């Protein structure tokens, strides 16, 4: 499909072609031996626009920065073609949460990187709205989308629809965004977009900014603590009562909390003016890890055909999150 | 003496299945076909042998011994078997989004709210008023909906308070098994005007199965099911491995037949066919060994779950 266009950047950088030991990705050893990352997105191209808008701040930025990225090696954007080093070892967060290996110290590191992330010129930058939640979806899917989703997807997304306080939440969240100080934000934050070198020994690095833009920072505080939240009442149980299920899923959380909290101070650490610019802060990150639990559920309900009472659990606590946020960042440890 | 001398009350090809099947007293032990499984409680038992009772009885995938993904050019070949394109869908409008390049409708479908191109409206034949029941050109076909499988609704629409389901399941050995009996059984079953949905599995390394092949037939099953029946019964035993499920009823080698579950209790629902039957056998199975006499709990907890024990592919 892509691979032309992949080779023609790689043979222009010096890198050679893709050696057979490696929309779509690549990553691996080049001819000429050199370890790469491949990212491909379909076309301009807003999405390497805003990645690019990133690698430019980032090169402006020590190696004594708790936030690190793979250097930029080259890039296409009107084919779609993004290459970068390949972190050496490198080991996901999704991996590293699923091992219990991502502890309070790299929660830590993690709150740094995105405290620091936040105080980096905004002038480059897409001010555009990033769709999360997407807010016409909370309408009506386009028809194409619902011909692209499972039945517990769609029965997912309907519950939501149907569900006029959530919706009305997600209205407003969205419509702060721009009476609030804005950022440098990630946008789209997940354990995946975290990596650490040397097979989960080594330093740590944030990825993925195809979502890159000057945003409420509260997406990315929110996405950080609702992975946590999504981890500790979903994926570490994928026949019992709901009260059972909520009870086993809420003493999880707490359990969690720890993890949350470290981020929170690591994020202050690094951003200690963050309250005094915006005291609804932890509110709206609050809210933001709330719908992410949805945004996590969807997602999840992808290789599904019904929603399972722990998905229906836990997309509960969601719904308690972004309609109690206030209480949800004292219970969270954003206060 | 008699397999169903002892289990007296239950179809006999469910007392011959049960013969391979004890469980331990206390309900911490059971054995399926010499599949062993154990657990700390009853309640923890009763899952690990409904899941065994499935696998060993429903999908014929044995272990009790010494021993994904979609498919696009699959995709292509079940999708180029597809007698027709579309499906009219009602649903009620809620809203006309006049846009320039091209008018939408906001519709609520009966499973989702979505934004549809106006030019898929059938009636009426002009966007009614908001609130006003429309009526959609659909695509019939959904490869994504039910994940494993490819699947498609009929051309004519389904009675509107669905009601019964006759579920035939088809063995397909192999995926060119499949598009072959796939393209066979679409064909009688729009020729049947049959008021049916359909899926078959779109990843080649999963078969065989015995619901390789899955057809649910809505309304009046008997004219779809002949027309089923005598489209594939040539290829029964050649494209269709000859097994199949102890708790449905067999039609041709590798073809059988059953109803989707009618459970009169609250939670107990959106099981499939499989899971239900194997579920309330596990459960009479380990009521037994909580306290012949065996086939009084089976029978009992078939009863309690709306499945006719005699008939266990159908329901009370
Ligand atoms: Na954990």
């Amino acid at each position: 499909d892509t691979v032309p266009a992949v080779n023609a950047l790689l043979l222009r950088l010096g890198l050679g072609r893709l050696d057979a030991a490696a929309n779509d990705n690549w990553a691996g050893p080049t001819t000429t031996g050199e370890q790469v990352f491949v990212k491909t997105v379909t076309p301009g191209c807003p999405e390497l626009d805003r990645s690019l808008s990133f690698e430019d701040l980032a090169a402006r930025l020590t190696p004594a920065s708790p936030l690190r990225s793979p250097g930029l090696l080259g890039a296409d954007p009107a084919a779609g073609v993004m290459v970068h080093r390949l972190v050496p070892g490198a080991r996901s967060g999704a991996e590293l949460a699923l091992d219990g290996d991502f502890d309070d110290d790299l929660c830590r590191s993690a709150g740094r990187a995105v405290g620091t992330l936040h105080g980096l010129p905004v002038d480059g930058l897409d001010t555009g709205e990033a769709p999360l939640p997407p807010l016409s979806w909370l309408k009506a899917l386009p028809w194409s989308a619902v011909q692209e989703r499972s039945m517990a997807q769609i029965a997912a997304w309907q519950l939501v629809q149907d569900d006029t306080e959530v919706v009305d939440a997600l209205h407003r969240l969205r419509d702060l965004e721009r009476t609030v100080p804005l950022a440098p934000a990630h946008c789209d934050l997940r354990f995946d977009q975290f990596i650490r070198a040397d097979e989960g020994a080594g330093e740590l690095y944030l990825v993925d900014w195809e979502e890159f833009r000057l945003a409420d920072p509260a997406r990315d505080v929110g996405a950080f603590a609702g992975e946590w939240l999504f981890h500790a009442t979903y994926s570490v149980f994928a026949g019992l009562t709901h009260e059972e299920i909520v009870a086993r899923g809420s003493a999880s959380l707490r359990r969690h909390l720890p993890r949350i909290a470290a981020f929170w101070q690591g994020y202050l650490e690094c951003r200690p003016q963050a309250l005094a610019l915006d005291a609804g802060l932890p509110e709206r990150a609050a809210a933001y890890a709330g719908w992410h639990m949805y945004d996590r559920l969807i997602a999840t309900a992808e290789s599904h055909a019904t929603l399972n009472p722990v998905a229906r659990a836990a997309a509960g606590i969601g719904r308690t999150v972004l309609l109690g946020p206030s209480a949800a960042a004292r219970t969270l440890g954003l206060s | 003496a008699s397999p169903v001398a002892r289990h007296r009350g239950l179809a006999p090809r469910l007392a011959e299945a049960l013969d391979a099947v004890s469980v331990a007293p206390g309900a911490r032990r059971a054995s399926v076909a010499g599949r062993t499984v154990t657990a700390d409680s009853p309640r923890d038992l009763r899952g690990r042998l409904t899941n065994a009772l499935y696998e060993e009885l429903h999908a014929g995938r044995h272990r009790g011994g010494a021993v994904t993904l979609r498919d696009p050019a699959l995709e292509a070949r079940l999708a180029a078997a597809v007698p027709h394109r579309t499906t009219p869908t009602r649903g009620r409008l809620v809203e006309v989004l006049r846009r320039p390049d091209g008018d939408q409708l906001v519709v609520r479908l009966p499973e989702v709210t979505a934004r549809v191109p106006a030019d898929r409206l059938l009636s009426p034949s002009v966007p009614p008023a908001p609130g006003e029941t429309v009526e959609l050109a659909l695509e019939a076909a959904r490869p994504a909906l039910s994940p494993g499988f490819f699947y498609v609704m009929g051309s004519r629409p389904l009675p509107r308070p669905a009601g019964a389901v006759r579920r035939i399941f088809l063995h397909a050995r192999d995926a060119d098994a499949a598009v072959v009996l796939w393209g066979a059984a679409l064909g009688a079953l729009e020729e049947a005007a049959a008021l049916y949905h359909a899926k078959v599995l779109s990843d080649p390394q999963d078969f065989p199965r015995r619901d390789a092949v899955v057809l649910y037939l809505h309304g009046d099953h008997r004219p779809g099911e002949r027309a089923v029946t005598e489209a594939v019964s040539r290829y029964a035993g050649t494209l269709t491995g000859p097994d199949t499920s102890v708790f449905t009823e067999e039609l041709a080698p590798g073809v059988a037949a059953a109803w989707d579950p009618q459970d009169p209790r609250p939670g107990q629902s959106g099981m499939s066919f499989g899971q239900h039957r194997a579920f309330a056998l596990a459960s009479g199975l380990i009521d037994c060994a909580l306290a012949p006499g065996r086939a009084e709990h089976v029978v009992r907890a078939l009863r309690e779950a709306g499945i006719d024990p005699l008939h266990p592919q159908n329901n009370l």
